[PDB]
């Protein structure tokens, strides 16, 4: 009774296929994947070439500039890409203003009209964004909008958790070295050229914007973080605490990104297309370098199919359609000449 | 001394004696836990993680989540402890078997032999066992069915031996036969201790206030059915563990496998790695924190030592690149190696149906040593030969006669003698017709085959009729000589009978004398009174003993006879002369005077008898010689051709004498004509030292080849392996048997069975195969790597405490070459696979730290990393693992040098592991190349403006790095059935389903609380779906391709099988063998007189007087 059964399964028979790697069935795949790779490969820098951008490095501003007139920026702190040629090299000058705050003033021209719609990110270079004492260093909580108290705060915000008995509110090492450069808000246009207005909504993340809600702290227990004090010298009034629900600027950072080198959304304009000509941009100078020691930048780019001028996806489909198609033919010579 | 007290069932349990238990399993319940940690940390992967997850206990150390490797650590101590409670059950009930078997017993309540299992057999008792039952515990008889109270055991379990033993009741005690006067029993049992010595015992048994010594004679054991006699009576006073057969044996020991002994020398390769790339990082993150203090003033670091940091992120890449182990490796080799030993367990050609008994992997973890083995140490009796004999010929004055001629042998022409065959009804018409010469010779032989031995006849309730023999040679000599006619019936103290069917008249013979085998004698001999008055002289014998014994004028068929036993043992048959002379009536009357002053006397009597035996046998005259053949067991022949193709060396270790396992040999073409054999058998140690140093010496001297390898074999025997054992001589034990084909053993102890294994264990490399039944090589399957039982009808203590139990021997071939030739292939992907399916993941947390300054960031979220192990790349390994099959069932036996692969270990080294770390290496350093060329700013999205943030590319990495293990097990397996679809390209839509429903649901519950809104950005973005596509085919463009070019511009030699599957010193020659089973104390010569079988039936039960 103890005999097992003749089910194909049991008997280790089951209904099986094997590969051939035969040079009639192998060989058919190399073709497989070199004329279906291609059109990709060839699709894809075409619309990896049809990106329009102009990074200006506004890094050393203060230092090398006249306040009285424009210069030429150095050629290497300029990188820019468009369909035709530009006919004058982008200029620049710094303004100290009446406090004692600086300002670095932006003249750039646009050659041509582009249709699509407009971004401005700032690039920065060696922040390391992705530390392992920096991405989890923000309290969840205090996020959402819950009156935490002390003891119950997060321990990921170690060194900035408090200062004098007192819950530094955004606490992290995110939000304390936030990005302080503001962009005006319209390139002006100059010498006729009409100006051009964007807008700074819904820069964020869709889902960031349900998370990132208003707090319901009581303004008497709330410190600024240490390097706010510029901003709010006083301390936290009961009138100017920051809605972040609306302050779309520190949602994108507290987005933390994955390399030393990142862009940062800050600006964007979607309804219409800006015309040719030559535009003023104005960039408070807030943010030092020898914070990090790196470059902060300015980038106009336009978002493509894949992003920007990214010729990464459009080659990686063509070194394997090459290797593919390469020893596509290794097989024809080693099988006629060598059998 | 250990005292038993008779008729008490309540006094005998206060001495604390052993109880019928016994234990196969290799623990028992209640020793379950605190030996299952040694189990576990003996592997040193499993070592390994209960460590790291204290170190993960300190404080804000850990990158992942805190309790994440002690999560995947009690899946792993649960799944390798569940496995074991289902190894506990199944060798629970296949012990009860044993416990439940039943056995007569005395109550004193019920004063009746009552029905009980064999476990209440208390230490004390009073048993009676049937005919053709096995004795359940060592006992002592009391008396018994037979006259003067003997009985015979058929000791096949307890050694080797073919014949069975005479075991006589003390006579003092032969009247307490009635199990009403039973309840007399009044006195004490002295015995001696469990001693563990077969043949020799003491004790001292007092009964009714009177002493009886006790002998070894009067002692039957364990593992000894009893045969030929209705029922014993016995007292039991060993048991359980505590018997004469089963105390040396231990319990099944944790036997180490051959590839659990290369993996605890790859994670020591991986130790290596894992330090390295430490002290590669770790030192990186002293640099850069000093170095760059001006620029990462926003971490607010403390920078109070180059000591403190560097322990405080020793720990951090210690934690980090901890899965560089894989802790479901040492889950995923026990649930693949058990899962197999299901599969072996269920085939239907391992399966015998005479028996109902399929075979069964007890331990399951010595699987994948049946594609490496290099020796097979078998058994001869039981193992190899049926233990049956029957009459194959017979050869008389020149002419010989077989019922079925075979086609290659007929009666041809003679070349000066004449050779061939005849049938046997043949040999009635030269007997019927009185006109030839031969026919008094016939008739002087075929009633020498019916009269002369000592078999006692009894008849059943059919008229058909059993012969009892002490011997199952001269046992088939009747029951093949009376098909010939002359049916031997009736015997009585004075004389035989035999019926001559042909006539229906009975032709009485009065036995007068006859003589007994011996070992030295070689021949026995039975002086018999014909009817007629004419009295007669018989023998039977070996040719060195009967060709010293002649009358030489008078015989002319000797130089016939000659050749013709040069004839049958060239077949493996085992030979016997058959001569006699004519006595006259005077003749007789000086020497019968002559044996019986041999027979008055008391002490010299043992070397008188064979001296009065050869005053009469001086002048014989030659009759002829027959043939019984021993029955090998099915397919023995042709596995044994088919193993030593393999290149295995098979090595016969049996327990009986030297003269018949060579005739064994000859039959099974282990031996073989045209090959010397090299006998050392000697006495003393100097003996065996000068032959061992003239055979080495005769062969080291000169080349010779391999066909004259094949041209030699060993036969030594258990006197001579003693002193070949001894720690000097070892080394030259090898060297002689390391060049011949055979090896055969006789003769050989219990131990010495294992001290073989162990000492080839402990001087060569190689892996071994043991191989047998009954319990005196149950030491042998303890010592070797595979130990196979074979379940057999009565014993079967072998099959207990086996590894594997199989239902004979002609599975062997398909057991080690199919079903081991595929588990070692099986299971050298499966663990080459499962060290490399935690490398091309975990490997891109070390790639990531040349970014992000030498921290120690996790690529990606701690949850999703401890899915890897457990969901979505399990499987793979599994249907690998136990679902492929690399050439076919009909291709491995019909090619058997395929087996060569799997001895030389061409599939799992050091050598070729690295291979498969260093393409995990490769194959991790494209998903993050490849991965930082794309999203080079986070800039890779098209959602209006938004980027991809740290989270929406960790999981393009983790995607892409599950596509290509799933990718890789799709180009290193080789038969796609339905088990496979479901598996490699299954997982992978596992992963595409499990993770959207990963990033919608389980983030609200405030677990995984990143990738809060990734399945927006990665499966909406258009990038990420052009990651997949090709990142995969750039990573086994390398695989794919060198696939392609080992399989035709180098291949392998079972390639092109698998490309077949989808189209397509003593010298044998003048040896003349002589083999009679018969031994010294069957009780020979006492055994014919007090016997009838025309006496019916006594009263109670089968009792009958002695009637002589
Ligand atoms: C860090 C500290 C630790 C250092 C440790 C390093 C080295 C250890 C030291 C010594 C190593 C010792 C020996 C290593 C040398 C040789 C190994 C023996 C050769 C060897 O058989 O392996 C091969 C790997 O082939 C590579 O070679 C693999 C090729 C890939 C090599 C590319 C090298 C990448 C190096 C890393 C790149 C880093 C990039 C930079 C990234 C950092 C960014 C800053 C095995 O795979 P295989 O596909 O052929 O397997 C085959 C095949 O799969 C199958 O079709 C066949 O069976 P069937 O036909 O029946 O199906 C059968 O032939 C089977 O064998
Ligand atoms: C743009 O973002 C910049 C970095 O996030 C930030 O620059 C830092 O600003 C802080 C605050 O203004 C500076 O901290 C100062 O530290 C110096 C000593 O090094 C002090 O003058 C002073 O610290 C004082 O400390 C006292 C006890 O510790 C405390 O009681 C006082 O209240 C007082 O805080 C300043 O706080 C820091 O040096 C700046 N540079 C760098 C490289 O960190 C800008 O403020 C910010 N700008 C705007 C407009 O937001
Ligand atoms: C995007 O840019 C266009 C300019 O090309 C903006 O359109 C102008 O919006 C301002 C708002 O103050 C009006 O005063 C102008 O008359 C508009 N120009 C035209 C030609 O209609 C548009 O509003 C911008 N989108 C935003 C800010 O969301
Ligand atoms: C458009 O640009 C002008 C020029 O600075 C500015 O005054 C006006 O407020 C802008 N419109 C909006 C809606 O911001
Ligand atoms: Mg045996």
């Amino acid at each position: 009774s103890k005999k097992p059964p003749n089910t194909a399964f049991r008997q280790q028979r089951l209904k099986a296929w094997q590969p051939i790697l035969s040079p009639q069935s192998v060989l058919p795949l190399l073709i497989f994947v070199a004329c279906i790779f291609t059109p990709i490969g060839i699709g894809l820098i075409v619309s990896a070439t049809k990106v329009q951008d102009l990074t200006i490095d506004y890094s050393h501003c203060d230092t090398k500039a006249s306040t009285t007139a424009f210069e030429d920026i150095p050629k290497k702190y300029i990188k820019y890409h468009f369909k035709s040629k530009v006919e004058n090299k982008p200029q620049w000058r710094l303004t100290e203003n009446e406090n004692g705050e600086q300002s670095c003033e932006l003249q750039f021209e646009i050659p041509n009209d582009i249709k699509k719609s407009i971004f401005i990110y700032y690039k920065i270079t060696n922040f390391y964004q992705n530390h392992r004492r920096y991405v989890q260093s923000f309290d969840t909580k205090q996020i959402l909008g819950e009156p935490i108290k002390k003891d119950d705060l997060d321990t990921s915000c170690s060194p900035i958790r408090s200062r004098e008995d007192k819950i530094i509110y955004p606490c992290g090492l995110i939000a304390n070295s936030m990005f302080n450069d503001t962009f005006s808000q319209v390139l002006s246009g100059i010498d006729d050229t009409e100006d051009y207005n964007l807008t700074n909504k819904h820069i964020s993340w869709s889902i960031d914007r349900h998370r990132f809600k208003t707090t319901k702290y009581n303004a008497s227990d709330i410190v600024p973080p240490p390097n706010w004090m510029k901003k709010y010298p006083d301390g936290y009034t009961d009138e100017n605490l920051p809605d972040i629900h609306t302050w779309e600027e520190f949602q994108v950072w507290m987005r933390t990104a994955a390399f030393p080198k990142f862009y940062k959304l800050t600006l964007k304009n979607e309804s219409a297309s800006l015309p040719k000509g030559k535009y003023q941009m104005n960039i408070e100078l807030n943010y030092p370098i020898s914070l990090f020691g790196g470059t902060k930048s300015f980038v106009l780019t336009t978002n493509g199919a894949i992003g920007g001028r990214n010729m990464s996806l459009g080659v990686l489909y063509l070194i394997v359609a090459g290797l593919c198609a390469l020893f596509g033919i290794i097989f024809l010579v080693k099988l006629i000449f060598q059998p | 001394p250990r005292v038993i007290h008779i008729n008490d069932s309540l006094a005998n349990s206060s001495f604390g004696y052993s109880d019928n238990h016994i234990s196969t399993t290799k623990y028992n319940f209640a020793t379950f836990l605190p030996k299952f940690l040694f189990q576990e940390f003996s592997k040193y992967a499993n070592l390994f993680f209960l460590c790291t997850s204290a170190i993960q206990q300190v404080p804000h150390v850990s990158p992942t989540n805190r309790y994440t490797t002690i999560g995947t650590l009690l899946v792993v101590l649960i799944v390798s402890a569940m496995k074991e409670c289902i190894e506990d059950i199944k060798r629970a009930n296949s012990d009860k078997e044993l416990n439940n078997s039943t056995a007569e017993i005395f109550s004193e309540a019920h004063d009746d032999f009552v029905e009980k299992r064999w476990i209440d057999i208390r230490v004390g008792d009073i048993i009676r066992v049937k005919s053709e039952e096995p004795i359940p515990a060592d006992t002592i008889i009391l008396s018994s069915s037979e006259p003067e109270g003997l009985c015979y055991i058929e000791t096949a379990n307890l050694d080797g031996e073919t014949n069975l033993k005479i075991k006589q009741s003390r006579v003092e005690t032969a009247k307490f036969i009635d199990v009403k006067t039973l309840k007399n029993m009044n006195g004490k049992v002295v015995s001696e201790q469990p001693n563990s010595s077969l043949y020799t015992y003491e004790g001292t048994m007092t009964l009714n206030d009177r002493q009886i010594p006790l002998s070894p004679d009067q002692m039957i054991l364990r593992g000894a059915t009893l045969r030929n006699t209705a029922w014993i009576f016995g007292l039991v006073i060993f048991t359980g563990h505590e018997t004469k057969l089963l105390r040396n044996a231990t319990a099944t020991p944790i036997k180490r496998t051959a590839v659990e002994k290369i993996i605890n020398r790859q994670i020591i390769a991986l130790f290596t790695v894992l330090i390295v790339l430490i002290l590669i990082s770790s030192i990186g993150n002293v640099i850069m924190s000093t170095a760059d203090a001006k620029h990462l003033s926003y971490l607010y670091l403390e920078g109070t030592n180059k000591a403190g940091l560097f322990f405080k992120d020793f720990l951090t890449f210690w934690i980090l690149f901890s899965n560089l182990v894989p802790i479901s490796l040492f889950v995923t080799v026990e649930l693949i190696k058990y899962y197999q030993a299901f599969m072996i367990g269920s085939d239907l050609d391992l399966y015998y149906e005479k028996t109902d008994t399929p075979t069964v992997v007890r331990t399951s973890s010595l699987v994948e040593e049946l594609g490496q083995i290099e020796y097979i140490f078998s058994d001869k009796t039981g193992t190899l030969t049926r233990n049956i004999m029957e009459f194959k010929s017979c050869s008389i004055a020149g002419h010989c006669y077989i019922d079925k001629i075979p086609e290659d042998k007929t009666a041809t022409v003679e070349d000066g003698i004449e050779v061939g065959y005849r049938k046997f009804d043949d040999l009635k018409k030269k007997l019927n017709d009185p006109s030839d010469e031969d026919s008094p010779i016939i008739n002087d032989f075929l009633t020498l085959l019916a009269t002369c031995h000592t078999v006692i006849p009894e008849f059943q309730s059919d008229g058909s009729i059993k012969y009892q023999a002490a011997s199952p040679d001269e046992g088939a000599l009747v029951q093949g000589g009376a098909d010939l006619g002359y049916k031997f019936i009736i015997r009585k103290p004075n004389s035989v009978t035999v019926l001559l069917e042909e006539t229906g008249e009975e032709k009485e013979y009065q036995l007068l004398n006859i003589c007994e085998f011996n070992s030295t004698r070689k021949r026995m001999s039975a002086i018999f009174r014909f009817p007629d008055g004419s009295i007669k002289l018989f023998c039977k014998g070996a040719d060195t003993v009967i060709l010293e014994r002649l009358d030489d004028e008078a015989n002319q068929y000797v130089e016939a006879t000659m050749r013709h036993l040069e004839d049958y043992a060239s077949e493996g048959l085992r030979t016997l002369c058959l001569a006699m002379r004519d006595i006259s009536e005077g003749e007789y009357e000086e020497w019968n005077s002559i044996y019986n002053e041999a027979a008055t006397t008391l002490d010299n009597r043992a070397e008188k008898l064979d001296e009065a035996a050869n005053l009469i046998e001086k002048n014989l005259i030659l009759i002829g010689a027959t043939a019984i053949e021993d029955k090998l067991q099915d397919g023995v022949p042709e596995t044994i051709h088919t193993l030593q193709e393999a290149g295995i060396k098979i090595w016969v270790l049996t327990g009986d004498r030297q003269e018949t396992a060579i005739n064994i040999g000859m039959s099974c073409r282990l031996l073989s004509e045209d090959m010397n054999l090299l006998i050392i058998n000697e006495e003393t140690r100097d003996d065996t030292e000068r032959n061992l140093l003239e055979k080495i010496n005769a062969l080291n001297e000169h080349q010779l080849s391999t066909h004259d390898m094949n041209t030699l074999a060993l036969v030594i025997d258990g006197k001579s392996l003693g002193f070949a054992l001894e720690p000097e001589l070892e080394d030259y034990l090898l060297t002689v048997a390391k060049l011949c084909k055979a090896v055969i053993c006789c003769r050989v102890s219990p131990l010495q069975k294992a001290l073989v294994v162990k000492m080839v264990k402990r001087k060569s490399s190689s892996l071994l195969l043991a191989i047998g039944d009954g319990a005196n090589d149950v030491s042998m399957i303890q010592a070797a790597h595979v130990g196979v039982g074979i379940s057999g009808m009565e014993g079967m203590q072998a099959a207990r405490s086996a590894d594997i139990a199989v239902g004979q021997f002609k599975f062997l071939k398909k057991l080690l070459l199919v079903h081991g030739s595929w588990s070692y292939q099986r299971i050298s992907v499966a663990i080459l696979y499962s060290f490399y399916k935690n490398t091309a993941l975990y490997m891109t947390q070390f790639w990531y730290v040349f970014a992000n300054a030498f921290s120690g960031q996790s690529i990606m979220e701690s949850w999703t990393m401890s899915f890897y192990n457990l969901f979505f790349t399990v499987w793979p390994p599994f249907v690998i693992g136990v679902f492929d099959q690399f050439v076919s069932s009909r291709l491995l036996e019909r090619y058997p040098q395929l087996y060569k692969l799997g001895q030389k270990g061409q599939f799992f080294s050091v050598y070729i592991f690295w291979g498969w770390i260093i393409n995990g290496f490769f194959h991790s350093a494209i998903v993050f190349i490849g991965t930082i060329l794309i999203y080079r700013y986070g800039f890779a999205l098209n959602m209006h403006g938004e980027l991809a943030d740290h989270w929406s590319w960790g999981v393009t990495v983790y995607t892409t790095s599950v596509i290509i293990v799933l990718g890789k097990a799709a180009l290193v397996t080789n038969q796609w059935t339905k088990f496979t679809l479901i598996a490699i390209p299954g997982s992978l839509l596992f992963w595409l389903i499990f993770f959207p429903i990963y990033a919608s649901i389980f983030p609200h519950a405030n677990i995984s609380r990143e990738y809060y809104g990734v399945v927006k950005h990665t499966y909406g973005s258009g990038v990420f779906w052009l990651t997949l596509i090709v990142l995969p085919i750039f990573a086994l463009v390398r695989d794919f391709l060198w696939k392609y070019y080992k399989r035709m511009y180098e291949p392998e030699t079972y390639h092109v099988i698998q490309e077949m599957q989808k189209y397509n010193v003593q010298r044998m020659k003048k040896q003349r063998g002589f083999a009679f089973s018969q031994a010294e104390e069957g009780g020979q010569e006492k055994i014919v007189r007090m016997y009838d079988t025309t006496q019916k039936r006594g009263k109670y039960g089968e009792l009958q007087d002695a009637s002589a």
